[PDB]
């Protein structure tokens, strides 16, 4: 009996029971990351268990083993919580402004979030080299670059446009929430930010369609079916199909624009806006209804 | 009173402990399927 | 005494700049 | 390999000699520009103090 | 036993309209396919046309009436119009004036039909075309917020203010006041659930679309034919993924996977928000006495001031 | 003597050098008369009373 | 508020907006 | 059998574990036993 | 290529025209439209 | 057999060293011994 | 199908024997453990009064 | 038949220790029996 | 199975008995340590009162 | 044989330097010893 | 051969220079040895 | 796997071996160095009290 | 040859880019310096 | 041999180049030198 | 393996054995040093009191 | 590999050797002026005290 | 037959249970029995 992919036992095209070796033993060939090209060659070109370990690769985990240091003994020691979701770890005060000093208290979260940013890019850049070894395409460092994009905003670009660089977020379980709730409320209606609710709008049609895709897929695994019966199921509900190639688009797509406006919203609230809800005071002055109401439909 | 409540206990601690094992045997179980032999086009022949 | 200074950083620059275009573009 | 010393023939080609004295000259034009800027950067304002 | 041709071109009721397909193009270009096809309507949907047009005709009446039947004014303030339910006396009381409620449970009453009525329809269409019903039970677990929202949350509270108005800045407004209302949902624990299921589900749909994207030069975005025998594009996802995590899955675990989060999201939001109101009046003491709020006694206040 | 001869010897790749420098300048120069002309014709921003 | 970093931080972030629309004009360019 | 061995060992040693953890937390927390200070 | 330099050049110049000018009027130095 | 030895010996240890740390921390966090002031 | 009684033969293998054994055996000392810690905590301190 | 011993099985257990539980829990919630400190 | 007793040969391997041995041995190992830890702790403060 | 000798170096070098940096940790954060300042 | 040697150097010297640079990071920190300004 | 002993050559090879009495003599001189370090500390200050 | 004439001369112009973009940076932001007033 | 010429020489540059830059930085935010008005 | 030891030869390479005392030399001298320092700032500020 | 001494013919190719004396010689020049930088900076301002 | 006796059977059990829980849990909060306190 030759077993599916699935699960299925099916007593018995060109397919046959392949090991899982052959396959990974087949698509080594090593000399083709991004290092090989710059250099000439790559230091570290090799496996680490199922591991591949390169140049970025090295410098991701000393960025995470430094920055989870750093995390810790900004918690266990200097607080004495000695648990993890009371600790509270504050960036400088407003009132430095943009310099550092080892004396002061919010130095650690200085080092950690220099060397949470260092290993995320070692992270990237590793993705990069592995989709290039395998001569596939460059998706999933794009999706996880607008990630990263949306890290660096929060963490490096706000503080430095605002100028007193007290005004990143404090690493601490629990207590990230404080400030987002503060920074909430400080713009009141952060809901009437439009990127927000753009933003809002492509998180919950991202959890449709994954529930969507998921079910339309599981559906079909294990019947005796014509491949088009997915086609006219979904032709018959909604009036649309829209194929195999397209909703993988269509997930990334919204994926990533999602992230992107959220960003987009977060900076924009910092520094260019005071105030959400007189943004939204240029409505009714427009020169087409201004004249056409009386008492409290006036405006 | 150095320890929570008991509506804290089972309202917090059970659900992360539960989604933590959770992850972790499904981690493994969806890589013992993925990794076992089955039905495969030759990479030799297979372009 | 900046302006100055910038005017010289500037002429330098076109100046370099200028040199090597001619060796390559020759 | 013609022009080439003896002693770096194995490493150099004829056709890098040539841009590798470019280089150096290019290097040693450099060093001396950078010594009279900070020449006039300190008549300008000391930095160490 | 299923022929596709007859389940798309039948006539009348228990049949298909539209039936001469459209063609839009850019559509065809841009994601692969532009048949605008045939619509099938089989008496499960017509009930929640009927039901969903008569909800939607109440509300834009209402809305006409607030604005003393004057369009230019209805253009105005469309965005910012509401039709809300019955004050906080009378709760649970059916005899209100029309413009102090009565509209909305008429309104809602309507919507509670036409959502299950379009339940049934994918149940049945599931059945009648031969695949599988997940959909339905996705729904399912959908339509638990949904009526934990809107009806079963107002209920064992006492009134009919503790639902949303029915606008589309009444939504964003019960948001917020609910959150006012019972603490602060950043120390609700379901709350916490929820967001970690939502955020890993977008994760994970970002991660299966450039996947599969980047692959899709050997055709890996046939699911159907690579759940019977894999293929280079299918070797070269679980290679990567292998290679930069550690461990990987095969083109069905996937689906498990997604489908499990976005169910769990939904069913833990509901849990969460029934649970707010009735057993915990205050998420944050609740929080102090669970020691899981970190300690603030000399904040640095110069940030939150302009 | 080069060591690109595919960029220092055709045309076509002897314009992208030139296209590069000009892009750059121009950059520069519309980023830097911008904000003169903003600093230059803005009144004094907080008068004390 | 200098609004000179203010716009050079913004401008870093239309930036960043771009590798997804390289992507939909890649996407639109090629499938013709 | 309609019940494997295995499955059974599993739920057993799971919800043992469960209920002694929560039930030694619970008479802990209620501070009704003098234990532990 | 042509047609790439065509529209960054049109792009930009559109561009600081437009931003020019309401700097311009906001600036109120000019007496220009009251 | 139903369970694997390296599975069994997985869990237990896993399980030992769990329950050692997380007693150490409670005895440490009542505060009734007298140790580590 | 050995070790096992033969009014369990369908129910049970020659290898899940022992470990079922070795299960109710446990089971069995641990009740008894538990019985005698309930009278001691229960002499100690009644809890429901 | 209808139904399977394991589907019987199953839904016994789980519906008897979640019953039992929630039973559990309103009984001791509503503190109307004086147990383990009132 | 050569080293196994014949009752548990159905259950373990011939380079089983070996670890199993070693880990049985650590366990009861600890099992005194763990007595004699104890003992020690409630002469120097009882935790029960 | 169940585990192989590079998995148990492995995990036995990240537990003892786990628990290693851990109480080194917890002994400078008690505060007991008058030690680093 | 339980470990290639490549792969025991590499492990050592990152675990070596990661070492260095926290106890240096936190004697500089710990403010008790009036070294770089106390 | 000449080297191994008789009793435990199904779970050792010959290299490892080698390798199993390093890390046991590492082991042994860290529990040395570990149980002087901890005679010290305690006769520089109690921490049990 | 252990390294290419070529991607020598391209790491060394490279890196003197960057140097040189970073020192600007650094001694402008400085307070001795202004950003040149 | 275990490592290559040239690996050794981009690893002990690299590594080099990044802690001269590091230490560059430390003692210019240590403030303690009067360097560059600090 | 002509330089190796006949002990070591399973293990090591005949280009390693040279780096081995390379990297043994190097840890010798780094430990030397480190002593060295450590007495001297004890000698300059004592750390435990 | 005619130039390579005896002792590192299986590390070193004739090529390689010359880049390593260059290397050599660059980092004890580097050393040498990093040791005059420090003794400047003590003579300036003593960062221990 | 228009209907399967597995069907019925599922639908009047889930029907049976949830009326019960419902008419349990609206009695209890009507608090006009003095049951439970
Ligand atoms: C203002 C006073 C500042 C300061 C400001 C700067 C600035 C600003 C810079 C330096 C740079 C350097 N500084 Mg200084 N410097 C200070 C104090 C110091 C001290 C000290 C202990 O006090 C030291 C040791 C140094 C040392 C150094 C050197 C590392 C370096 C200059 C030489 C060099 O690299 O040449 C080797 C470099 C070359 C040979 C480059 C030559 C480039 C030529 C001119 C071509 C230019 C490009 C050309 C037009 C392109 C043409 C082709 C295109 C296709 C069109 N500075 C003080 C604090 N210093 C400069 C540098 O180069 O850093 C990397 C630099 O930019
Ligand atoms: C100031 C505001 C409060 C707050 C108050 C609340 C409240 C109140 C609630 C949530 C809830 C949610 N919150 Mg919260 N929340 C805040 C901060 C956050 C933050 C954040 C980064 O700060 C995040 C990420 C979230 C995230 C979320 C989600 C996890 C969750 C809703 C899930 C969902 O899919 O709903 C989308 C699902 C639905 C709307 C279900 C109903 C729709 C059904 C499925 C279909 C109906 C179709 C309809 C009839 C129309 C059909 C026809 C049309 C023609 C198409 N909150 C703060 C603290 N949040 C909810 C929850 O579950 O909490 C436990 C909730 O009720
Ligand atoms: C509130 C006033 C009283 C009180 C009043 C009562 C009353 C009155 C009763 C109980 C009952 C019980 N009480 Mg009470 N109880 C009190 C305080 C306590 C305390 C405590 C710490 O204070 C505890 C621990 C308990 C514990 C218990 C349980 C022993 C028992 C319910 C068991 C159960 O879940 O059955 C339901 C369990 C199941 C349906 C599952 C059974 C599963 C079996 C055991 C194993 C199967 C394994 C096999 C592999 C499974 C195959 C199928 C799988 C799906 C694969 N009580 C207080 C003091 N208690 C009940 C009782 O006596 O029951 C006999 C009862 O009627
Ligand atoms: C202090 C008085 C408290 C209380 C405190 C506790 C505590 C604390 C516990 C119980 C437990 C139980 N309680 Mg009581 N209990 C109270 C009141 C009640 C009342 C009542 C109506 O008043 C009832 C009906 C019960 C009923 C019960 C049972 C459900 C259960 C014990 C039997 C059992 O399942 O054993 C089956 C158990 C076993 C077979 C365990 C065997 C374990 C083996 C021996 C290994 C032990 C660990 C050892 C370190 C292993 C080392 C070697 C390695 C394996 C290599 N309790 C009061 C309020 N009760 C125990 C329990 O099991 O809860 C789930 C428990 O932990
Ligand atoms: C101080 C008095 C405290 C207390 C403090 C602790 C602490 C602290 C611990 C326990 C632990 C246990 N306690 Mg006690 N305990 C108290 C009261 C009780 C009461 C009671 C009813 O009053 C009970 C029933 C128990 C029961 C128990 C067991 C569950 C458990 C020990 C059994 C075991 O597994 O041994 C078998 C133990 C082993 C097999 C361990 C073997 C470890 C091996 C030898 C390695 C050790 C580390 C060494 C450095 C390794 C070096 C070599 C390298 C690996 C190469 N305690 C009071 C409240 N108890 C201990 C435990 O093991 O928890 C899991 C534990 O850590
Ligand atoms: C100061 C008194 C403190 C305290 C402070 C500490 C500290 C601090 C530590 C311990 C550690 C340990 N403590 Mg104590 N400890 C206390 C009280 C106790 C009590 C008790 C009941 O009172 C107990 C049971 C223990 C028990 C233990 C052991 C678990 C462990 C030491 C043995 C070991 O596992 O070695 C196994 C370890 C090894 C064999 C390591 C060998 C390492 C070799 C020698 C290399 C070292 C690094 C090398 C120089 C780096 C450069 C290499 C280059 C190639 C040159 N401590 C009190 C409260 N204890 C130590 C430990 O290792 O914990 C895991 C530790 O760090
Ligand atoms: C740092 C990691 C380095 C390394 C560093 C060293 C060092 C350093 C030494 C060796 C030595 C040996 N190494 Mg080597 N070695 C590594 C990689 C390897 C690899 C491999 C990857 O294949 C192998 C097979 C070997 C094999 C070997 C042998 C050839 C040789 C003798 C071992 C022995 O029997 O020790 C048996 C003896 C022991 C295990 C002693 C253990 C002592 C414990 C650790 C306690 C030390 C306490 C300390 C001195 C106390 C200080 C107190 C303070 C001063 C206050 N090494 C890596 C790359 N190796 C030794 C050698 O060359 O001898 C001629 C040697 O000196
Ligand atoms: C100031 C007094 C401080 C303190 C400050 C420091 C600092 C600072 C450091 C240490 C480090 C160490 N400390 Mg101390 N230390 C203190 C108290 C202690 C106590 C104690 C019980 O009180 C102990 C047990 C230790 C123990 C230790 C060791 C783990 C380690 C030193 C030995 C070593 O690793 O050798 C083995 C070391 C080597 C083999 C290194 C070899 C390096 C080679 C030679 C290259 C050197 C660099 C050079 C620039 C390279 C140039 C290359 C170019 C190509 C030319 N410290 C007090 C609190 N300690 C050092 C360490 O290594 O931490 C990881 C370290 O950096
Ligand atoms: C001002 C006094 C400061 C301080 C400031 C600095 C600074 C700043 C630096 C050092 C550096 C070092 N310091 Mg110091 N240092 C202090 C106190 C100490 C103490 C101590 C216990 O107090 C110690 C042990 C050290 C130790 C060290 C060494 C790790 C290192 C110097 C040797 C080296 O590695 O050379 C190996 C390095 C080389 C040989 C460099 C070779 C560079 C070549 C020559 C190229 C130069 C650039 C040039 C433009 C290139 C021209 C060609 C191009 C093609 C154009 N410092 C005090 C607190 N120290 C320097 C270092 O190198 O760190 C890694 C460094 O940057
Ligand atoms: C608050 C206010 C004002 C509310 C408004 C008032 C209203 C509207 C009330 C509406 C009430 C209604 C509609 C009540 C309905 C009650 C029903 C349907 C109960 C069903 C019982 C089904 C039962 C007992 C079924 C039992 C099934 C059994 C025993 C199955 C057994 C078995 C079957 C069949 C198998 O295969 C094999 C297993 C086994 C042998 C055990
Ligand atoms: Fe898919």
């Amino acid at each position: 009996a030759l077993p599916l992919p699935s699960g299925e036992t099916l007593p018995a095209a060109s397919a046959e029971v392949i090991p899982f070796s052959i396959i990974e033993e087949f698509y080594k060939r090593p000399g083709k990351t991004l290092a090989a090209r710059f250099f000439g060659v790559d230091p570290f070109d090799f496996w680490i268990g199922r591991f591949y370990v390169g140049l970025f690769g090295a410098i991701s985990i000393i960025g995470i083993i430094l920055g989870v240091a750093f995390y810790l003994y900004e918690g266990v020691v200097n607080e004495g919580t000695l648990n993890i979701l009371a600790m509270r770890i504050e960036p400088p005060p407003v009132s430095q402004g943009l310099n550092v000093d080892p004396a002061q208290p919010g130095f650690f979260w200085f080092l950690t979030m220099v060397a949470a940013t260092i290993a995320f890019v070692g992270w990237l850049l590793r993705q990069i080299d592995i989709s290039l070894k395998l001569d596939m395409g460059m998706e999933v460092p794009i999706a996880f670059g607008a990630v990263v994009s949306s890290w660096i905003t929060l963490q490096w670009l706000r503080p430095i446009a605002m100028g007193a660089w007290g005004h990143g977020f404090p690493l601490g379980i629990t207590h990230h929430l404080d400030w987002v709730s503060n920074i909430g409320y400080q713009y009141y209606n952060f809901f009437y930010n439009p990127f927000h609710a753009i933003g809002i709008t492509l998180l919950f049609a991202s959890t449709l369609f994954l529930h969507m895709h998921g079910s339309a897929v599981l559906s079909e695994a294990k019947r005796n079916i014509s491949d088009q019966n997915i086609h006219v199921f979904w032709r018959n509900i909604l009036g649309y199909s829209i194929g195999e190639i397209g909703i993988h688009r269509v997930a990334f797509w919204t994926g990533a624009a999602s992230v992107l406006f959220s960003n987009l919203c977060i900076f924009l609230s910092g520094t260019f806006v005071k105030d959400w809800n007189a943004f939204w005071g240029f409505w009714d002055k427009m020169p087409i209804w201004n004249g056409v109401g009386q008492g409290a439909l006036v405006a | 009173s150095p320890w929570p409540v008991w509506s804290g206990y089972a309202l917090c601690f059970v659900p992360l402990a539960a989604v933590i094992l959770g992850f972790i045997i499904a981690a493994r179980f969806t890589d013992k399927q993925a990794t076992s032999a089955y039905l495969r086009l030759d990479p030799a022949k297979a372009n | 005494m900046a302006p100055f200074l910038m005017a010289f950083f500037t002429i330098v620059l076109i100046v370099a700049t200028l040199y090597f275009l001619s060796m390559i573009m020759s | 390999n013609d022009l080439v010393p003896d002693q770096w023939k194995p490493l150099f080609n004829n056709a890098q000699w040539l841009v590798h004295d470019i280089v150096v000259k290019t290097i040693y034009g450099g060093l001396i520009i950078a010594v009279i800027a900070h020449v006039l950067c300190w008549a300008w304002t000391p930095w160490i103090r | 036993p299923i022929d596709l041709h007859d389940e798309e071109y039948r006539d009348g009721l228990e049949g298909t309209i539209a039936k001469p397909p459209g063609h839009v193009g850019w559509m065809q270009r841009l994601l692969g396919e532009g048949q605008v096809g045939p619509i099938y309507v089989g008496l499960w949907g017509v009930i929640s046309f009927i039901t969903f047009f008569a909800s939607a005709f109440i509300i834009l009446v209402d809305y006409g009436r607030q604005v003393g039947w004057n369009p230019i004014i209805y253009l105005r303030e469309f965005w910012n119009l509401a039709v809300y339910p019955p004050p906080t006396e009378y709760g649970l009381s059916w005899n209100v004036p029309w413009d102090k409620g009565g509209a909305w449970l008429a309104a809602t009453f309507f919507l509670h039909i036409s959502v299950l009525t379009w339940w049934a329809r994918l149940y049945t269409r599931a059945k009648a075309t031969g695949v599988g019903t997940q959909l339905a039970w996705g729904f399912a677990s959908a339509l638990s917020l949904y009526f934990v929202i809107y009806l079963f949350h107002p209920l064992a509270l006492g009134n009919w203010s503790a639902a949303p108005g029915h606008g589309f800045r009444a939504i964003l407004d019960w948001t917020n006041y609910v959150s006012i209302h019972w603490g602060n949902f950043y120390y609700n624990p379901f709350h916490m659930l929820s967001i970690f299921f939502l955020l890993g589900s977008t994760l994970l749909l970002a991660m299966h679309g450039a996947t599969i994207v980047a692959t899709s030069k050997w055709k890996s975005e046939m699911e159907f034919t690579e759940m019977m025998a894999e293929g280079p594009g299918t070797q070269r996802a679980q290679l990567f993924w292998r290679w930069v995590m550690g461990w990987n899955a095969n083109s069905y675990n996937i689906h498990i996977w997604a489908w499990w989060f976005a169910a769990f999201t939904a069913i833990t939001g509901a849990i969460g928000l029934f649970l707010s109101g009735t057993l915990v009046p205050d998420w944050y003491a609740w929080g102090e006495t669970a020691k899981i709020v970190a300690p603030w006694p000399n904040p640095d206040w110069a940030q939150y001031v302009f | 003597p080069t060591l690109f001869p595919e960029i220092t010897n055709t045309v076509r790749g002897r314009f992208y050098i030139v296209a590069g420098i000009i892009s750059v300048v121009m950059a520069v120069a519309s980023i830097a008369i911008f904000w003169w002309i903003f600093y230059t014709i803005t009144p004094a921003p907080a008068p004390p009373l | 508020m200098n609004w000179i970093v203010a716009t050079f931080m913004l401008m870093f972030v239309l930036v960043a907006f771009l590798p997804l629309v390289v992507s939909l004009a890649y996407t639109w360019v090629t499938n013709p | 059998r309609p019940f494997e061995f295995r499955t059974s060992v599993v739920v057993s040693t799971l919800l043992g574990l469960v209920m002694a953890l929560l039930i030694h937390f619970v008479v802990l927390s209620s501070g009704a036993f003098n234990w532990l200070r």
